[PDB]
């Protein structure tokens, strides 16, 4: 039936110079039939290679395409600034078009600790009935990162929301914010709100906590 | 030869949406367009194609009939119809031109999308809450506070501070999608602990599909 | 102004397998296709059959003109028993070329093609995946075998894969179809040194009522 393209990694670390290699494993054979596209946020994508291996022209010579038939890779010779993105694959040998889950190559830094604030929900939302409490994350990396919220001391599970910006530019750190939100009720019942988070940076999680309270 | 789309669209679940893509440069019938879409976060996942010199189109089985494609070569511009629209159908919509034909079907350039949101919400604009600054936000010398948008629908918003002449050190975070169907989104700023009482720091939220300005000032209680 | 293809599947009116011999110029606003259609003779299958159809579907029928390919140092008969048309035969449209010996080397090949009508024109060519290492060096001479499509702004290169795969019914081959529309005043190049199945003739497509 469909062919599926299947895209690793899913995710790289890589630094300007480096050789990076993505790979896509098709389901069946489709002869040189496999194109590569860069893609950026905010922005559509961008083709690089056509045909498996022909370049687009105006596209840098160090993206190259490789393969046929089954096993596909798409090397980036000397990396550079302008190429941390996310990739993907797609096949132009059957209908329905199917693309590869897509392959995001991000800036390499060293280990920085994010700086852990929190904020209790204002005066002007609890008005209305609602009550979010925030808590931020801020300057780290790596992005993975675990924010765990505890009301009371009890572990809290399925209320809350986290994002995550873009890689900085400037320092190629995340921030993350993790937003939990309660009916005004249910918030009154309890004292202690804290945000305990866990990350490579920290020799232990570290929590930020108030009371009610103040 | 660019392609230009139409803009945004807000439909309700169950309505449909005709998206335009319009070329200019030279010779509309040397190519074939495709369509391709991208949910928030998402991979691509593409729709059809059709060859306008031919008139005939070639579509995904998974839309079952609700895609229509279609082309009037007098104005070298190409349509996608999505019809009976649910949540899934949110996201951002490309045309693409094919020069294959659909014989080695590519991408070669790329309209710029058009977002369409498929929700039962009203046009809402945010609540602005202050994220406040306090002892709980500092860390060093270095004070974090910002503010919450809250509870507005469609996407997007713009966020900025003292009028955009406050950029160093800002976060305005992605929104997220909240059970309500109204979307929610933090911008935070970082700045020196002592200038919290001298300095005004006002963070300037847009909605534009609501006409919605509004100015919060962000003050330690 | 309706057709019943029988026997004959829709994309084997373009390369002319001997169950397609009377469709090979069909007009027909509306195209019946059997479940006892086939496309092919030699094992084998169309790359993007399905678009293709499509087109062929709402196409109107077909009108073939000449390629005018020529050639010299080669055979141009290659044959099969699996291609019936008073004993062992080939695809109608196309041309099986081979070297003019067995085990001979293959003559690095160019061959290009203009659109000089008005319509864009359907071009095929196959690729021909010989069951053994040995048959391809009968066939072509030993070595790497290479084809390379050109257009406009477009270069595809296709490596020929010689392996043994299920008969069908004795032959461990296959010859995969390949194909581009032309855009009028575009020219077409083949570049190849063997294992490359060549069309003798276009395909412009009728437009229906």
């Amino acid at each position: 039936g469909d062919i599926q393209l299947t895209q690793s990694p899913s995710s790289l670390s890589a630094s300007v110079g480096d050789r990076v290699t993505i790979t896509c494993r098709a389901s069946q054979s489709i002869s040189s039939y496999l194109n590569w596209y860069q893609q950026k946020p905010g922005k559509a994508p961008k083709l690089l290679i056509y045909a498996a291996s022909s370049l687009q022209s105006g596209v840098p010579s160090r993206f190259s395409g490789s393969g046929s038939g089954t096993d596909f890779t798409l090397t980036i010779s000397s990396l550079q600034p302008e190429d941390f993105a996310t990739y993907y694959c797609q096949q132009s040998y059957s209908t329905p078009r199917t693309f590869g889950q897509g392959t995001k190559v991000e800036i390499k830094r060293t280990v920085a600790a994010p700086s852990v604030f929190i904020f209790p929900p204002s005066d002007e939302q609890l008005k209305s009935g609602t009550a979010s409490v925030v808590c931020l994350l801020n300057n780290f990396y790596p992005r993975e990162a675990k924010v765990q919220w505890k009301v009371d001391n009890a572990l809290q599970s399925g209320n809350s929301q986290e994002s995550v910006t873009e890689q900085d530019s400037k320092d190629s750190t995340y921030s993350l914010s993790s937003t939990l939100t309660l009916s005004k009720a249910d918030y009154e019942k309890h004292k202690v709100y804290a945000c305990e988070v866990t990350h490579q940076g920290l020799s232990s999680p570290v929590t930020k906590s108030f009371n009610r309270g103040e | 030869v660019q392609l230009v789309q139409s803009g945004a669209e807000v439909k309700k679940p169950g309505s449909s949406v005709k998206v335009s893509c319009k070329a200019s440069g030279g010779t509309f019938s040397s190519y074939a367009i495709s369509w391709v879409r991208q949910a928030p976060g998402q991979g691509l996942e593409w729709m059809g194609g059709i060859i306008p010199i031919f008139g005939t189109a070639n579509y995904a089985q998974k839309f079952q009939g609700r895609v229509t494609i279609t082309a009037d070569e007098s104005t070298s511009t190409a349509y996608m119809e999505l019809s009976s629209l649910r949540s899934e159908d949110t996201a951002v919509y490309y045309c693409a031109r094919d020069p294959s034909f659909w014989a080695a079907e590519y991408f070669q350039h790329w309209g710029q999308g058009t977002l369409v949101t498929v929700s039962s919400a009203s046009t809402k604009g945010p609540s602005v809450f202050p994220l406040a600054p306090s002892s709980k936000s500092t860390s060093g010398g270095t004070a974090a506070l910002g503010c919450l948008v809250k509870d507005y629908f469609p996407e997007p918003v713009t966020v900025s501070w003292n009028s955009g002449a406050l950029t160093s050190g800002v976060h305005t975070f992605p929104a997220v999608l909240q059970s309500s169907g109204l979307y929610s989104l933090s911008s935070v700023v970082t700045v020196p602990s002592s200038s919290l009482g001298t300095q005004t720091y006002i963070c300037n939220v847009n909605h534009k599909p609501s006409n919605t300005k509004v100015d919060k000032k962000v003050e330690p209680k | 102004r309706t057709v019943d293809l029988g026997q004959c599947g829709l994309l084997g009116t373009i390369t002319g397998p001997p169950q397609c011999d009377q469709f090979l110029e069909f007009s027909a606003d509306l195209i019946i296709e059997r479940r006892e259609g086939s496309d092919v003779c030699y094992p084998g299958k169309f790359v993007n059959e399905e678009a293709l159809r499509q087109i062929l579907r709402e196409s109107g029928g077909i009108d073939k003109e000449a390629m005018g390919f020529t050639y010299s140092g080669i055979r141009t008969n290659g044959a099969t028993s699996a291609c019936r048309r008073s004993g062992s035969s080939f695809y109608a449209e196309m041309k099986w070329l081979l070297s003019n010996t067995d085990n001979a080397a293959f003559p690095q090949m160019t061959k290009s093609y203009k659109n000089t009508r008005k319509s864009p024109a359907l071009i095929v060519w196959g690729i021909h995946h010989s069951v053994s290492t040995a048959e391809q060096t009968k066939l072509y001479g030993s070595g790497n075998k290479l084809v390379t499509v050109g257009s406009s702004n477009y270069q595809q290169s296709f490596v020929p894969s010689p392996g043994a795969r299920p008969q069908v019914n004795g032959l461990s081959g296959r010859i995969d179809f390949h194909w581009l529309m032309l855009n009028p005043n575009d020219t077409v190049t083949f570049s190849f040194n063997g294992a490359f199945i060549a069309p003798d003739r276009a395909s412009f497509l009728r437009g229906k009522s």
